[PDB]
RNA sequence: AGCCUGAGAAACGGCUACUACAUCCAAGGAAGGGCAGGCGCGCAAAUUACCCAAUCCCGACACGGGGAGGUAGUGACAAUAAAUACUGAUACAGGGCUCUUUCGGGUCUUGUAAUUGGAAUGAGUACAAUUUAAAUCCCUUAACGAGGAACAAUUGGAGG
């Protein structure tokens, strides 16, 4: 039940939606790194007008998020969730811009079929099996045995299996998803360890601005290989 | 008086009710007794025909008189909660 | 331009916005003699010197 | 009685045609939005019963009047997708 | 310094003439008149007030109606009829006044007549303007214009900033319950009456019950003869004389008291029964209307 | 069949004095005060008020007084 | 505080009576102090004209007032009168 | 003082004003503008504050039509006056454009909604008409001097 | 003072005992512990208004429920804009005004409770439609709506 100004500055609200703002329900993505489905439908896309209209869209099986039907209105969809609407025949993708806000991208089924997800941790689960945890809280059982931490994975999204992976690399272009230099698509050119907590990388854009961002806030997107269509 | 701007009083006796000339200041002056302190001071009704509204034992508000008896300092402003000039102009009736 | 996007009507201000914006006149030296605005010669004049030095 | 439709939006998931309507009565009194529902049947090839009009503020000095019009694909789609107060104002 | 100035001004506002109270320890019921022009609905307000207080639907309420409204104080409602003799008779009697104005029609000469009769005779504590027939309006801008102009004319008439209630409709033939509930919120909590000199020197009584105690042999002998009359009511002023009190029955003439019987109340008001809780249980909401139904 | 309240009770006039139709409107009073104070000005100084008329010069139409010196002696 | 001193003297007199006739019933409470206010009471009036009982309506109420010793005498009352403001 | 009374009476007569509150209102806004001009003259020439703020003040006054387009110095902005402001009022502009016979006729017309400034009718006679908007003062279309219905006394007479 | 539930409380929601008030009764018994409002002198001055319709929240759950929120009413404490009239013709009177210097000087068109004529109209009345949860206001708007004895300007001061 937070106010419209206490809502974060990256899912935008104008002077229109009242003094209050919806809170995202608990789910895969975080609270402050989130776009709820009602803000995506009626405050960003404007396929709806009111809360009851958004409910009348959501309750019938017309909005699918990451390939599954998401019914509740304030479902969290933070980063790179393909959002398939079949009556309009569109699939939107959530990326950022250079200023630090949410951006929507229209696309069809060929790029809508896969999800590029960053690995959070690799472990040995119960049954003596290695399993893999992404930032979408997707756990994949029996992964490829080189996919370590901070590697990204092309998730199939019709079975959910691994298809390809991109390694953490000095020389692979990356996207920033946090910090004071948030949302700046550039190339990882250096990486400093700082063992004892909070190591960094040094990263430059396409046009020569060096800056240091933390290896938590980084997010690998591809060496050149823009596997998701960043908007031209 | 006191520390206030207007004082209240009881009209003890209209002194000079038997004076001859109509707008004499002895005809217009009225001895009242202030409530807060208890002293008997004299006050001017503003007009001789306006004297008739001032009856005995009536709560009377009085103020200063800032400008035939030089030195009577007070003038009657309200009588029984109604303004005396309004009573004289026949705007209001006096609640008794 | 916000009433053709999803075309829900607005309440023409309210008691809590009019309390704010009409108090903004109370603490400002602006005045509107005609079509134009006439700004006070306080801190708005010092920035003109403060920009030109840099 | 002169009509123009700006910003016509399809909205298939809510199944309703969204029009910003600028109507003009010069010299007449106001437009009687039930008769405007009757007028927005042959302009967009629909029944009168599946049209709902709201907004409808008259511009300063007569003439122009801005309304917002919604045409549903069926009266039952209107019935299941309309607010109660707009349904009462329409008469269903 | 200005706090001292305002304190001195309020300390001079609090003062009055030191008049005598003459109110007993077990006080009589305070008298509420319902005054207004003909056709304004004084009897309708009487029915609605007695249903609010004592829950008794009176089909034809006449005479004074005594009503327990608190554990210490009680009221009595008398509706003044449309005759000037009754209005001048009750203006020297009334403790609080319910002064009715007829809404869309505006002020009336009977209302102004009773206002200045009351002011000349003796001003009581509480007079409440009650403005009715508001439902006989078509434009609710004309409604608030009429409320504003009637409020300002009444404020010029009696005093600035009075209480003017607005009773809108007539639903069940009675009044709206919320409107008469806030009206009774104002006339239920009460303060001691103003020390009027005439009521504090002369003993009066307002007759609740009338009966003709005359021998039918005397009525059969002379059909128009001097009768003896039992009049039962509350002694309200100072105390009557024990023997040989001279009485003016207003509208009839002067007589003498042949007998006084002093007897217990029909409305006991639980302080007199117990002789610190707030609410009144429904054991206590008594109704004493010995001429009404 | 009701007793209407009349205008004297409707607005409590009382004994206010009788004032003027000019005094009931503050603009018309300030119009007539300016017309009479512009009129008092012509009786002291001399206004221009147009030169020679269309008819020409019909003489100094209100007297010529010879022994009158009306110059500010510096 | 002359106002509160005067009001306190009035309340002292109003305690001195009801302290002074609170000593006996048949003598003081009945014959000295009369029939005290607030108590319901029944009055018997002898000698009322029969037109009152024939034309008695319950609407127009009955007010019983007590005349003083001075209010039964007749004579020339000299009054201070003024016509009303709204009397034509 | 008699000087103030005669000055305010000359203003109220020469421009058909209602009271002296309008005169004091104009004198207050004129004193505000002139105080800003004096404060800008306090600084030396070629200070950037004085340069841009004085250019803003002079362009504002020339655009609202009080100051003449010939003289554009801050000394003439100091030499401004209330006769120039009351000349820029709407009521005297109707009288000078000749839609009305006298200034009180002009106030009467503007009150009962005959003239319009540009597009919308103007109900207030103290409307500060700018220089660009001075030309578009004319009778409205709903006025009988403009057109439409012949009007009120005309209708009662022609019936 | 002690205890109970639940993912989350030492809830104060409940229980028990003691302490302290207090209610009903057929005198054996039995249930219960807040805010808001008025008076606070005998003399006074802002609604006991309407709704979840928007934004938001809780639930078996599209429907059920919300004392946030929004809508309305009062208000000369201030503050803002400005009505209560505009314009002619004719007739008649010869004075009107001013001052330093006053039984004196200065200036030249001014009136009238005169007779008539034109128009303009917003306060108010008001069919509607619209606004809105339903209303109101606003914006549109057909029809009426000015001759003083009225659609009725006030507060002070000085003088004959
Ligand atoms: N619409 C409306 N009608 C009312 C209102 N008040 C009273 N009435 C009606 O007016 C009628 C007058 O009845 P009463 O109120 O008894 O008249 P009264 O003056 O009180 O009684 P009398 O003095 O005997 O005429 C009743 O039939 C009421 O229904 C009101 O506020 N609105
Ligand atoms: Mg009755």
């Amino acid at each position: 039940h937070q106010k419209r100004l206490s809502a974060p500055s990256h899912w935008l609200l104008d002077k229109l939606s009242g003094a209050y703002a919806p809170r995202p329900s608990t789910g895969p993505h975080k609270l402050r790194d989130c776009m709820p489905l009602i803000v995506f439908v009626r405050n960003r896309l404007k396929y709806a007008l009111n809360y009851r209209e958004t409910k009348a869209i959501m309750m019938q099986r017309l909005v699918k998020v990451d390939g599954k039907v998401r019914t509740d209105i304030t479902y969290p969809a933070g980063f790179m969730d393909v959002i398939t609407i079949e009556k309009t025949g569109e699939n939107f993708r959530l990326i950022y811009d250079t200023k630090g806000r949410f951006t929507v991208h229209r696309i069809t089924d060929e790029e809508a079929k896969y999800k590029l997800g960053k690995v959070k941790r690799v472990q040995l689960g119960r049954g003596g099996v290695p399993f893999l945890v992404t930032h979408d809280a997707r756990t994949i059982r029996y992964p490829d045995p080189l996919i370590k931490v901070n590697d990204t994975v092309k998730i199939d999204l019709e079975t959910g299996k691994i298809t390809d992976f991109i390694k953490f690399d000095t020389g692979a272009l990356a996207m920033i998803t946090g910090g004071r230099n948030m949302g700046r698509v550039g190339v990882i050119t250096h990486r400093e360890r700082h063992d004892g907590g909070f190591g960094i990388v040094h990263l430059k854009d396409a046009l020569d601005n060096t800056f240091a961002t933390r290896e938590s806030n980084v997010f690998v997107i591809g060496s050149e290989k823009p596997w998701i269509s960043l908007p031209k | 008086f006191g520390g206030s701007s207007h004082a209240k009083g009881i009209v003890l006796e209209k002194v000079g009710v038997e004076a001859k000339q109509p707008n004499s200041a002895i005809r217009k002056c009225v001895r009242v007794q202030l409530i807060k302190n208890g002293k008997k001071v004299t006050a001017f009704v503003p007009n001789d025909g306006c004297l008739n509204f001032v009856d005995e034992n009536d709560e009377v508000l009085l103020a200063g008189f800032g400008r035939d008896i030089p030195g009577v300092r007070f003038k009657v402003v309200k009588v029984s909660g109604v303004g005396l000039l309004a009573l004289w102009k026949e705007k209001k009736e006096k609640p008794r | 331009e916000y009433e053709e996007t999803n075309f829900v009507r607005l309440p023409k201000e309210s008691k809590k916005e009019r309390a704010k914006r009409a108090r903004m006149e109370g603490r400002s030296g602006r005045m509107n003699f005609g079509g134009e605005e006439f700004r006070e010669l306080g801190e708005g004049a010092e920035r003109i010197s403060r920009l030109t030095k840099a | 009685v002169t009509l123009r439709t700006r910003k016509f939006i399809r909205n298939p998931l809510l199944s309703r045609k969204q029009m910003v309507v600028d109507i003009l009565h010069p010299g007449r009194p106001n437009i009687s939005k039930d008769e405007l529902r009757e007028k927005l049947a042959t302009m967009y090839k629909a029944q009168k019963d599946q049209v709902s009009v709201f907004g409808l503020r008259t511009q300063y000095g007569g003439g122009k009047t801005t309304g917002f019009a919604l045409i549903y694909d069926s009266p039952e789609a209107l019935k299941k997708f309309e607010p109660r107060y707009r349904l009462v104002r329409a008469g269903l | 310094a200005r706090q001292a100035a305002r304190s001195h001004d309020i300390k001079e506002k609090r003062l009055h003439v030191p008049l005598v109270d003459r109110l007993p320890d077990e006080p009589p019921p305070r008298l509420v008149v319902i005054v207004g022009p003909p056709g304004v609905g004084k009897t309708t307000l009487l029915k609605s007030l007695v249903r609010r207080y004592t829950k008794e639907t009176m089909s034809d309420p006449v005479g004074p109606i005594t009503v327990v409204t608190s554990k210490k104080q009680r009221l009595t409602f008398i509706e003044c009829p449309n005759e000037l003799e009754a209005m001048i008779d009750m203006a020297k009697v009334a403790d609080i006044v319910l002064l009715m104005i007829d809404g869309n029609y505006g002020f009336e000469m009977e209302t102004m007549e009773f206002l200045n009769i009351l002011a000349n005779t003796g001003m009581p504590g509480n007079v409440f303007g009650i403005l009715t027939h508001l439902d006989l309006f078509k434009k609710p801008s004309a409604l608030k214009d009429a409320k504003k102009r009637l409020k300002h004319r009444l404020w010029t008439e009696l005093y600035q900033g009075a209480h003017l209630f607005y009773l809108s409709g007539v639903l069940n033939g009675r009044y709206p319950d919320r409107e008469i509930h806030n009206l009774s919120r104002f006339l239920s909590v009460m303060k001691n009456p103003r020390p009027l000199v005439w009521r504090n020197t002369h003993p009066y009584t307002i007759i609740d019950n009338y009966r003709d105690i005359t021998h039918p042999t005397k009525i059969e002998e002379d059909p128009l003869c001097d009768r003896t009359i039992e009049l039962s009511g509350y002694l309200r002023g100072t105390n009557f004389a024990a023997q040989g009190q001279r009485v003016h029955i207003a509208g009839v003439g002067d007589f003498t008291i042949s007998k006084i019987e002093e007897l217990p109340d029909p409305c006991p008001t639980p302080a007199m029964e117990k002789a610190p809780r707030r609410r009144l249980d429904e054991k206590d909401k008594k109704l004493w209307a010995p001429m009404a139904d | 069949g009701k007793r209407q309240i009349t205008w004297q009770i409707q607005k409590n006039k009382g004994l206010t004095p009788n004032r003027k139709k000019e005094q009931r409107n503050p603009r018309v009073k300030k119009r007539k005060k300016y017309e009479e104070k512009q009129k008092k000005l012509r009786s002291v100084k001399a206004v221009y008020k147009g030169g020679e008329g269309p008819g020409g010069y019909q003489g100094e139409l209100s007297g010529i007084k010879t022994n009158l010196v009306k110059s500010v002696k510096l | 505080q002359w106002y509160e001193m005067q009001k306190a003297m009035l309340q002292k007199q109003l305690d001195i009576n009801k302290a002074e006739y609170a000593e006996l019933d048949e003598h003081q409470r009945r014959q000295v102090e009369g029939y005290r206010a607030g108590k319901y009471a029944r009055l018997v009036i002898e000698g009322v004209p029969a037109e009152f009982c024939k034309n008695f309506q319950p609407r127009m109420p009955i007010l019983v007032g007590g005349l003083s010793a001075t209010e039964d005498r007749f004579g020339f009352v000299q009054v201070r009168i003024k016509r009303h403001r709204w009397h034509k | 003082e008699a000087a103030r009374l005669d000055s305010e009476l000359k203003l109220v007569g020469e421009y058909g004003l209602r009271n002296k509150r309008e005169v004091w209102r104009v004198l207050l806004t004129l004193s505000k503008i002139r105080r800003a001009a004096r404060i800008l003259l306090t600084l030396d020439e070629k200070d950037p504050k004085r340069l841009f703020e004085g250019n803003a003040l002079i362009r504002r006054l020339v655009r609202i039509g009080v100051l003449d387009e010939s003289r554009m110095k801050l000394d003439y902005v100091l030499a401004l006056k209330a006769e120039d402001f009351l000349e820029r009022r709407l009521q005297t502009l109707v009288y000078k454009l000749g839609l009305a016979k006298s200034i009180h006729h002009a106030r009467v017309l503007i009150r009962q909604r005959h003239i319009r400034v540009g597009k919308q009718i103007v109900n207030v006679p103290s409307f500060m008409v700018r220089l660009d908007s001075q030309k578009h003062i004319d009778f409205a279309l709903t006025s009988p001097f403009g057109g439409g219905r012949p009007g009120r006394v005309r209708r009662k007479k022609a019936k």
